[PDB]
């Protein structure tokens, strides 16, 4: 619906024995981009180190792959004070 | 509260009293009424073992900074800390108090 929200706000860390639960919630604004359209991109002889063909789209992409994305820094401390090891287990995306 | 720190018990760990039971040395051949003051030197040794249960409140806080935590120096040291020295006299270097997490009013 229109008037109704589709999700909730969850930012968080659950602590539970043997597992560390981290949920994060952002604002993101997503522009169009190449204003629709694949754009074939290239450099060239720049430095032949430096070359490159690829194509530009226009579509975003999510990343969350930095652990401060996940980590409050409180919970870094917690992470890493406490722990000779971690490792991610799942992941829930919405 | 006790004023030097810690907890306030009515009924606390009972004081545990040991003695090394009097050993009497050879007494006179004749009976004598006075008590026995002679007695064979003696001492005792053994191991005592001491287990404490406690109880964790964990923390619960939302805090986004890191605490501030008990660390020990990352520089170097003739000795370690909490460590014994050459001789193997243990030593503690410093009083480790117990506050160092935060809480909100």
């Amino acid at each position: 619906g229109v008037g109704s929200s589709s999700g909730n706000w969850h930012c968080d860390s659950t602590w539970l024995g043997d597992r560390v639960i981290t949920t994060s919630t952002r604002t993101w604004a997503l522009p169009t981009y190449n204003n629709h359209l694949y754009k074939q991109i290239s450099n060239g002889t720049a430095t032949n180190d430096n070359t490159y063909f690829g194509y530009s789209t226009p579509w975003g992409y999510f990343d969350f792959n930095r652990f401060h994305c996940h980590f409050s820094p409180r919970d870094w401390q917690r992470l890493i004070n406490n722990n000779w090891g971690f490792r991610p287990k799942r992941l829930s995306f919405k | 509260s006790p004023l030097m720190g810690g907890f306030g018990l009515k009924h606390p760990p009972p004081q545990i009293l040991i003695k090394n039971t009097p050993v009497p040395a050879d007494p006179p051949t004749t009976f004598n009424q006075s008590k026995l003051n002679s007695f064979i030197t003696q001492y005792s040794t053994g191991q005592v073992s001491v287990e404490i249960e406690w109880e964790l409140q964990k923390e619960n806080s939302k805090r986004w900074n890191p605490e501030i935590q008990y660390t020990s120096n990352y520089y170097k040291s003739t000795s370690v800390d909490f460590a014994v020295n050459t001789e193997g006299v243990y030593s503690e270097p410093r009083p480790i108090g117990t506050r160092y997490l935060t809480r909100n009013l």
